[PDB]
DNA sequence: CTTGACAAAAGTGTTAAATTGTGCTATACTGGGAGCCGTCACGGATGC
DNA sequence: GCATCCGTGAGTCGAGGGAAGCACAATTTAACACTTTTGTCAAG
């Protein structure tokens, strides 16, 4: 959701000795996937300090509790040799695609706000084959396949789907008339 | 298209008769307030707002329902305009 | 459009029976398509009407959406007290008309049923609308037609690939045809039987005949073997394209002119979908130049006879 | 188009004065000269001749 | 992601620089490397040459050389403070003094001269500017056929533009051939015999034809002197000054024999002698020797006239328009031109100058003013119509404005007097200039582009490479040849058959004078090196020309302009093989100058060291601001230790991805309409666009302000602006300015000014208001800068520029200036225009969630949806073909470059959908699923549209569906199956410059203009839309009475009237009735100012005052 | 609602200083200079 | 009959565009001590 870079003080800047501009490390960190191990946690920051030359991925992190990163293996920035990456990234629990302009969170003066997708599923597809039991044939056999980013497990997500359609059913329930 | 246009267009020889007759109906209920107006408790235009249902505030609705009533006169050399001014006033003080 | 036009088979497509059981059992065998025009016992039908008779508009649309038929399935329904033999999407199409005027016997008067909607009928009904109804009904019956178009047309499946510009197989011969008559005619020139000018008179003549004849083949191509190709549906319905450029598309370019005005000798062959050569495009391009500045040039003098029509008439 | 050329047809040319003032040659309007020649009936004088 | 390239035509040479057109000419004008020993006489050498020496006539100012300084400041600091980034001319002079005979030398600073950056611009005033090359008429002899009468022909001299009037011969009725000049006709009878011709020998040359001669006979003025004959003939041309011998002989030699009046022009010489078959001593139409006239050209022209009206085989009429006939002025033609004229006010200036003074003590420093030459350098670089300012959007819209030819200008023809002649396509456009790529609108034909292979040779003709061939066989050898060469051969075309060198087609298809037609393999003697030298660069950027109609792709290469950077911009999947070309010569990417490793990379800087040793540092240019207001930034494309090769790229440029130009994205479209959503080219997008920030693009806005002095005080830029509050203050720094990093909103200060308030007494309800509240009366207002409404973003960069910097020419009375660049990151939203390169365009109408797009089976939403109807119309099946090959490639991970007129066709396309297909459908097989039940409901519906073929598994009808470009698409909404199978691709889309975040604009009240008091116009100025005449007729033929005269009236001019219209609405009421505009009040005083009395009347013809009592004498 | 002073902001004369308007300069000098065709094409009116 | 002269040629929008001294007489302005009136504050 929030970036903050020392000595930075928009994402239109570029860091001595990194690579990368603010925008493209911005857009990197948007591909961080984090696992909450907390079902109450609704908010962590993680703070990287890195000093060059190296290649600082997602891995980089310090570690938190109840905070897992799935993909460890995110390249983040490249340290050139007298370049250093202070930076603290807070992320958040949300639903839905919520951009930078709408939420606007910055924890202190200089954090830069972050769009923010927090929806982990990456792709749903539902297939249909024609089976058939006894004496009738045109029975449906239903196929969900999932992909998700790893923070929620596909059958997590399919549950959460289901609670969520069966709570919208709830609604048919009192007629105001 | 207006609630009940084509009555609107029917009841008057020309459409800009029509026009001047509604825009003057609905000055005529802005100088007043709208309570010279000739709709029922039941026949007042409303709004819905966040707060509720209120009265609406363009006269020229309000005019347009009143003509589609059929409780208003219009035409040419009814009345003096300055008389119909002082009675209306004295009806309808504001 | 796609809606009210109906569908035709051509597997079936004219076998005489005794009665309609065997025209039935004939279909589920495989034999006769559903659309198909047959004959049961001295009547000409299809076997659409007669194995999906439907009680009412109902019933049809229910039927259509469980997918026992489509929209265009021909197809009899008890409408009004008549027994119509008629698509459900026409039928469709009544009760659209009918809710946005909410009058069944009216919206039924208005329209034609029994032939698809294109831009003229739309353009009919709505003015009988206004006729019948006024403006505020004609304006839900506006809102209502641009609702069922739009979904209709959404859901339809209209697209264009660079197969639906299909080739007529008549092309290559009228080409071919139209090279020997050119050869006869140079080899009659060459004898001097003629002059410069009437020989190139006879070659664009004989260069239109040959545009002609393969608008024509790709026309009669489209309304026999592909009646719902995406290009022919939208030149018939009037939403979109004219026959020359469903030509240019899919027959031939034609003849071009010179800046000067006259026309090359050697017209383009070759149609947008097969690709123009350069010579060709450059040749193209002298028209498409020519054309552009028209239409510059054409503003100005439109807007100036307006200003004195209105300052001769604005009193 | 018939309202364009109603004012396209408006004007007349006199070519005998009459009993007016007006000048034979001069252009004016149709309406204008048809008035004055009722006019002049009215008090018995020479009616002017136009051209359309 | 492999490239995949099409094509079977080999080209021979590669694209020629393609910006060679401004700078090679520049450095021809300039000169500024070859010693002043060796210059050649052309450019601002020739100018210097031809302008010097100066005689009075004994003082003599010789010319001797010219060098040019190192600039004063380099192009960043001359953009950083608005300079002109320039070089110091100097001349070296002597002045001479005939009758003592010494000579006095020193080096006069003759000025500035601005210099061309290495991409081809010019930076004027601290602006990007490019001189548009104008194309115009060559000069020369011409011989045109008389339209009002058959058979007679008229021959025109023609010089340089304003170089010498025109000269016309033409065989009038009675037979006396008639020269006009300067508007008027005269017998070129006497002229021919001032040139010292006499009877016997025009008898003996232009005696051969027939009574043409006879009508050149006239003995009443043969036998009459030369002298009186020269008199005679200045009396003609100038009637009324008294004939003197002298006065006579200075005109006529300045008319027709002077070579700093008259120039025909290495050109115009070079065409005469073509054509006449002559040979010029000089560039005029005769020599003044000896004390007499000698003929250069009027008896060869008279001879070809003559010649052409009889009817002799080897002459014929001259097609103005024939690109042969019309020649290119280039950026350094066009500053030679002006830095003459500028030399020759100075030449006046030093002439007047050593006329006065002490000739004994003068030098050649005072006695030169540069003055003028410098004015009319600034007067060139500035206000010229070819000197445009820089097009900038992507480096794709700089390479384009640098190629443009434009025929208007000084000196060429007007918008609105241009015939449709001049505006067609001639047969000698091919190869030279583009015949698609023009401004639509009332600049089509007007203003074109150069063709990619074409170059402008030394005299200004266009020249077009051509491959020789001999005995059959096409040779390697290219000849780069003008129209009029070309006229005179048989050129076959690029795609001929080839069996290696030699033709193998039987057949071949070729050009004789620009006309088509078949002839064999040994009649043909050139061969077009390639399809693309037809195009401009910008079309050869549009994949699948050939099914392109040339309005559409005329619109799809105009667009291709207008396309912003994107900060995730990718190359397209389908391209034509241009865009490393474009991005290469563009200079906006950074290569290695050699083999080398890459020492350090930064978002700042590359060091490399090469092989040599030498470390070099690049810069790199990073979030600077275009013209237009893109940012125009360098990402570094390579990491330490990378070992590098020579031309190897460092840095992407903007709209670049690894060298390729990336004007936009690669998005999966579904072509089909979507409720209403696609209605008249509208486009609907996916969200996911956005939530992956594809086109996202930045853009740099710059807010400008002064602190200046003024009678009542100076303004102050400071933090303290009386009445406000801190939180209006709070992003402001402790100097006024707001600080860097702030995000700021419409109404938001960027820099906090106070000035004095004039002296003026506040009326009595304020003064009563300050005692009540005993607030004393400030001295100073708020004249702050404020963030303009619908406008704001990151304030990302603070200039201040003060009096006394070094460089820094501030007007006078302005202390200081500050400038705020403020950068925001838009994405794509509802209102902003989409493109393509085939020329469909379209503004986003609807941004739909993932779950509502329709998507693959596999569950892959489409990014964009089209609809197909904007396709039958318009004719662009390129769009179409894209999107199959886009699709193949998606499915099998590649891209492809097919060049124009010469790639991919459909059965390879078709070859490549057979092989996407069969990994999209291998790996659901893999995966252990079968058919969809959809998919085969949509199966039975196509096979009953005859578009798959039946009795086929449903496997197999898929694999042809996916042939011809089409899927079983699904609806997001319902997750049924569109009926129909749909064309789902990938295609190359570009975001435009036109955004409605920059296009939207509202007004309720704001300025007025000063005499008619309407409001003005421009969203900058706050301004209300125009009501016009056509607006007007609307609103009478609707019979909206009331509504017309509150827009003529209470709307715009009735200073009472829009007054209490706003007080009546703000207090509740009914706006009051309207009174007499104030537009009439100024109709009826400046009906007055011209002594018309106006007077308005009523009923009864009194008199009514529209002016209130306010102009009537008491 | 009154005087009974009094600090001060305003108004009042002259004056020295800038600021501005006017005359005058005596070898002899004596009729301009920038022009420069894609001349824009075409009706309407006057008038020779 | 032709020659010459004159007035006409779409709309909205943005974007940047923006020979000279020198002397001398009048005249105007600034400044400056002085009289005021104009506010105030003090009690009666
Ligand atoms: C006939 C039916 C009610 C009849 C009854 O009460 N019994 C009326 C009541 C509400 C109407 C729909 C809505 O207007 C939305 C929409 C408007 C478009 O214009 C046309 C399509 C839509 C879906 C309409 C169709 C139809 O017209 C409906 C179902
Ligand atoms: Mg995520
Ligand atoms: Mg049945
Ligand atoms: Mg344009």
């Amino acid at each position: 959701t929030s970036v903050y870079i020392e000595d930075v003080l928009h994402e239109f800047s570029t860091i001595p000795g990194v690579k990368e501009d603010v925008v493209e490390i911005i857009l990197n960190l948007k591909e961080l996937v984090v696992r909450f191990l907390n079902p109450s946690l609704q908010t962590v920051t993680l703070l990287l300090k890195a000093e060059g030359p190296k290649e600082v991925k997602a891995r980089d992190f310090l570690p938190v509790a109840d905070v897992e990163i799935m993909n460890p293996d995110l390249h983040i920035a490249t340290l050139e040799e007298g370049g250093r990456l202070n930076m603290e990234v807070r992320v958040d629990r949300g639903v839905g695609y919520v951009p930078a302009e709408k939420h606007g969170i910055k924890d202190r003066i200089n954090a830069i706000p972050v769009d923010a997708v927090f929806s982990p599923v990456r792709r749903v597809a539902f297939q249909v084959e024609d089976t058939r039991l006894g004496q009738r044939t045109d029975l449906d056999k239903l196929t969900l396949r999932i992909w998700t980013d790893g923070s929620v497990t596909p059958l997590e997500a399919l549950n959460q789907a289901v609670e969520i359609l069966r709570e919208h059913l709830t609604y048919f329930s009192n007629p105001q008339a | 298209a207006e609630p009940g246009i084509d009555k609107l267009f029917g009841m008057v020889d020309s459409k800009y008769r029509l026009t001047v007759v509604v825009a003057k109906r609905a000055q005529q209920l802005l100088r007043h307030g709208f309570k010279n107006t000739v709709l029922e408790p039941e026949e007042r235009p409303k709004m819905q707002t966040l707060e509720g249902l209120f009265d609406d505030p363009n006269a020229v609705t309000w005019a347009m329902k009143e003509l589609l009533t059929g409780r208003l006169v219009f035409g040419e050399n009814l009345v003096p305009e300055d008389r119909l001014q002082k009675e209306m006033e004295r009806l309808y003080p504001v | 459009y796609y809606i009210t036009q109906v569908r035709k088979e051509k597997k079936g497509a004219g076998l005489e029976f005794a009665t309609p059981e065997e025209a039935l059992a004939a279909h589920e065998r495989g034999e006769v398509a559903l659309n198909a025009p047959i004959k049961v016992a001295g009547r000409e039908t299809s076997v659409g009407r007669l194995k999906y008779v439907f009680a009412n508009p109902d019933e049809a649309l229910l039927a259509v959406a469980h997918g026992i038929v489509d929209l265009q399935d021909v197809v009899t329904v008890r409408y009004m007290g008549k027994r119509l033999e008629t698509s459900p999407g026409r039928i469709l199409f009544a009760r659209i008309v009918a809710e946005a005027v909410e009058d069944e016997k009216v919206a039924w008067e208005l329209i034609q049923l029994d032939v698809p909607q294109e831009k003229n009928s739309l353009k009919d009904l709505v003015y009988q609308a206004f006729l019948r109804l006024g403006m505020e009904k004609t304006a839900r019956l506006l809102d209502a037609l641009k609702y069922y178009g739009f979904t209709f047309s959404t859901t339809s499946g209209i697209t264009i690939g660079i197969d639906d510009a299909v080739i007529p197989e008549e092309k290559k011969q009228y080409l071919e045809e139209a090279d020997r008559k050119l050869l006869q005619i140079e080899q009659a020139y060459e004898m001097g039987f003629l002059t410069d000018r009437e020989r190139y008179d006879q070659i664009l003549q004989l260069w239109t005949e040959t545009t002609e004849k393969v608008t024509q083949a790709v026309f009669k191509n489209f309304e026999e073997n592909y009646p719902f190709n995406p290009l022919y549906v939208m030149a018939q319905s009037g939403a979109r394209g004219n026959p020359q450029q469903i030509r240019q598309l899919c027959g031939l370019r034609g003849l071009m002119q010179k800046p000067s005005g006259e026309t090359f000798e050697v017209p383009v062959r070759s149609s947008f979908r097969e690709g123009l050569t350069v010579l060709e495009y450059f040749i193209s391009s002298h028209g498409a130049r020519k054309g552009g500045a028209d239409t510059a040039l054409r503003t100005a003098d439109s807007g100036y006879l307006t200003r004195k029509l209105v300052d001769v008439t604005h009193e | 188009i018939e309202i364009v050329v109603r004012q396209m047809m408006k004007y007349v040319e006199v070519t005998d004065p009459g009993d007016s003032r007006l000048l034979e040659g001069q252009v004016l309007e149709k309406w204008d000269v048809e008035a004055l020649n009722e006019r002049l009936i009215a008090e018995g004088k020479t009616p002017v001749a136009w051209k359309p | 992601m492999e490239i995949k390239r099409f094509g079977r035509i080999r080209e021979v040479i590669p694209l020629p620089p393609l910006t060679e057109i401004q700078v090679e000419s520049y450095r021809r004008a300039l000169q500024a490397d070859v010693p002043p020993e060796k210059r050649e006489n052309v450019g601002i050498q020739a100018a210097f040459r031809e302008t010097f020496p100066i005689e009075e006539e004994g003082l003599v100012l010789d010319f001797l050389e010219y060098r040019l300084g190192e600039p004063p400041f380099p192009q960043d600091e001359c953009r950083e403070k608005d300079l002109t980034y320039q070089a110091p001319l100097y001349a070296r002079l002597q002045l001479i003094h005939k009758d003592t005979g010494l000579i006095k030398e020193d080096e006069v600073f003759l000025g500035h001269i601005p210099l061309m950056t290495e991409d081809g611009s010019f930076i004027i005033n601290g602006a990007d500017r490019v001189i548009v090359s104008q194309i115009h008429r060559s000069p020369g002899v011409y011989f045109t056929p008389d339209p009002a009468r058959p058979g007679r022909y008229i021959a025109s001299i023609i010089p340089l533009p304003k170089r010498g009037p025109w000269i016309d011969l033409e065989v009038e009725p009675n037979g006396v051939v008639s020269m006009k000049v300067n508007k008027r006709k005269f017998p070129l009878v006497l002229l021919l015999r001032v040139l010292g011709y006499d009877q016997e020998t025009l008898a003996r040359e232009l005696g051969a034809y027939g009574e043409l001669v006879q009508g050149l006979m006239d003995e009443s003025v043969f036998a009459m002197r030369p002298e009186e004959a020269l008199i005679r003939l200045f009396t003609l041309l100038r009637p009324g000054d008294p004939p003197k011998r002298d006065k006579a002989v200075a005109y006529v030699y300045g008319l027709i024999a002077d070579p700093r009046r008259y120039d025909l022009g290495e050109a115009g010489r070079y065409k005469a002698e073509e054509k006449l078959g002559i040979r010029l001593s000089g560039r005029t139409l005769a020599r003044f020797e000896d004390g007499e006239f000698k003929d250069e050209v009027f008896l060869p022209t008279l001879r070809y006239l003559f010649a052409l009206t009889a009817g002799v085989p080897g002459h014929e009429v001259d097609d103005i328009d024939h690109l042969g006939n019309r020649r290119i002025r280039t950026v350094g033609e066009l500053m030679t031109d002006q830095f003459r004229v500028g030399l020759a006010r100075l030449a006046r200036g030093v002439r007047e100058r050593m006329l006065m003074g002490s000739e004994d003590s003068l030098t050649p420093a005072k006695l030169v003013n540069s003055r003028p030459l410098e004015a009319a350098i600034r007067e060139f670089f500035s206000r010229s119509q070819l000197s445009q300012f820089k097009d900038e959007t992507n480096p794709l819209s700089s390479l384009r404005h640098k190629r443009r030819i434009s025929a208007l200008g000084p000196g060429g023809l007007t918008r609105e007097r241009a015939g449709f002649d001049v505006r067609d396509v001639h047969r000698t456009h091919y190869g030279r200039i583009c015949p698609v790529e023009t401004p639509e609108g009332a600049n089509i034909g007007l203003i074109t582009s150069l063709a990619a292979y074409a170059r402008v040779d030394e005299l200004g003709f266009i020249r077009t490479p051509y491959r020789r061939v001999v005995g059959g066989v096409v040779t390697d050898e290219v000849v780069y040849m003008t129209a009029t060469e070309e006229d005179r051969y048989t050129i076959a075309q690029a795609n001929t058959p080839l069996e290696g060198n030699r033709i193998a087609a039987e057949r071949v298809v070729a050009r004789r004078k620009g006309e088509p037609v078949i002839v064999s393999p040994e009649e043909v003697e050139f061969m077009d090196v390639s399809p693309k030298q037809v195009f401009s660069v910008n079309t050869n950027l549009i994949p699948f020309l050939e099914h392109d109609d040339a309005n559409r792709a005329l619109m799809g290469s105009n667009m291709q302009t207008q396309a912003v950077p994107l900060i995730r911009a990718q190359a397209p999947v389908v391209m034509t093989g241009l865009e490393e070309r474009v991005v290469r010569d563009s200079l906006a990417a950074l290569y290695a100058e050699e083999d080398g490793e890459v020492a350090k990379v930064d978002g700042n800087r590359i060091v490399v060291r090469y092989e040599d040793g030498r470390l070099v540092e690049y810069p790199l240019r990073r979030f600077y601001r275009s013209n237009q207001g893109t940012a125009l930034d360098q990402r570094p494309r390579v990491v330490v230790g990378q070992r590098v090769r020579k031309g190897d790229l460092l840095a992407d440029g903007p709209a670049s991805e690894n060298g390729f130009l990336a004007l936009g994205q690669n998005v999966l479209v579904a072509i089909m309409p979507f409720d209403g959503y696609n209605f008249e080219d509208a486009i609907v997008i996916s969200e996911e666009l956005l939530k992956r920030d594809f086109y996202t693009s930045i853009h740099i806005e710059r807010y400008e302000i002064e602190a200046r002095d003024t009678k009542l005080g100076p303004e102050r830029i400071t933090r303290d602006i009386p009445h406000l509050s801190e939180a209006a203050l709070r992003d402001l720094d402790e100097e006024g300015v707001v600080r860097i990093g702030a995000e700021v909103k419409p109404g938001d200060i960027l820099v906090g000014r106070t000035s004095f308030k004039g002296e003026s007494e506040p009326t009595p309800e304020e003064r009563l208001l300050r005692s009540i509240f005993g607030e004393k009366a400030r001295d100073v207002k708020d004249t702050s800068l404020r963030v303009p409404p619908g406008e704001g973003g990151i304030v990302v960069r603070t200039v201040r520029l003060r009096r006394g910097d070094p460089g820094v020419e501030l007007k006078p009375g302005v202390r200081e200036v500050v400038r705020v660049y403020v950068a925001q990151k838009r994405k794509l939203q509802v209102g902003d225009k989409l493109a393509n390169r085939h020329g469909n365009k379209g503004v986003v109408a609807k941004i739909l969630p993932v779950e509502d797009m329709p998507h693959l089976p596999d569950g892959t939403p489409v990014d964009v949806i089209l609809n197909p109807l904007g396709v039958p119309s318009r004719m662009n099946l390129g769009q179409i073909l894209e999107t199959h090959l886009g699709l193949a490639g998606y499915f099998l991970g590649q891209r492809y470059i097919s060049p124009i007129f010469d790639g991919a066709k459909e059965p390879e396309i078709k070859e490549l959908l057979a092989q996407a297909f069969e990994v999209y459908f291998g790996k659901r097989k893999g995966e252990g699923f079968g058919v969809d039940k959809r998919e085969v409901e949509v199966l039975r519906r196509a096979e009953k549209l005859g578009l798959v073929t039946p009795g086929k598994t449903p496997e197999e009808q898929l694999k042809e569906l996916f042939l011809q470009g089409k899927v079983v698409l699904y609806d997001g909404r319902t997750g049924e199956p569109i009926e129909g199978p749909i064309v789902v691709g990938q295609m190359f889309i570009m975001k435009l410059y036109h955004m409605v975040e920059d296009k939207m604009h509202a007004r309720s009240t704001g300025p007025y203009s000063l005499i008619t008091q309407q409001p003005l116009g421009g969203k900058a100025q706050f301004g209300g839309q125009r009501f016009g005449e056509m607006e007007v007729w609307a609103l009478e033929a609707y019979g909206a009475a009331h509504t017309l005269q509150e827009m003529l009236t209470l709307k715009s001019d009735d200073i009472e009237g829009r007054n209490a219209a706003y007080e009546a609405i703000i207090k509740g009421e009914d706006v009051p009735e309207p009174s007499v505009p104030e537009s009439f009040r100024v109709l009826v005083k400046e009906l007055q100012a011209l002594a018309l009395d106006v007077q308005t009347l009523d009923e009864k013809d009194n008199p009514v005052d529209i002016f209130e009592g306010l102009a009537s004498k008491r």
